[PDB]
């Protein structure tokens, strides 16, 4: 019984150390692909001057 | 037949005794060993009380 209420906890714990990391992930590579929004028009010059002589 | 039947007699109240010595004997064997006993046993027990964190953390990783 006590080791099933253990195997209960480790689903409270996993629950709680995904969400928080998970949602730490995703407003992170939102930051970062708006950000890149403003850059990646001059990031694209370099292909440009690269398959182009 | 006296000396026969003292002979029975006393061998069987020896008897009686030496195995009532060794009753006492086997009383102390069996309270010595359920002394030991549940050791072993809260040994398992103890063993799947960790191997339950051991699980824990090996699903962690």
């Amino acid at each position: 019984l006590e080791v099933e209420a253990k195997l209960a906890e480790g689903r409270k714990k996993i629950e709680v150390e995904l969400q928080e990391a998970l949602g730490s992930l995703e407003q992170q590579k939102e930051d970062t692909i708006k950000s890149l929004d403003s850059q990646i028009s001059a990031l694209s010059d370099d292909i440009v001057k690269k398959v182009l002589p | 037949t006296i000396r026969n039947s003292e002979e029975l007699r006393g061998k069987a109240i020896e008897q009686l005794e030496k195995a009532r010595a060794r009753l006492k004997k086997v009383e102390m064997d069996a309270d010595q060993f359920r002394v030991n006993g549940y050791s072993e046993i809260e040994r398992e027990k103890m063993n799947l009380i960790n191997s339950t964190y051991k699980t824990l953390e090996q699903f962690e990783n």
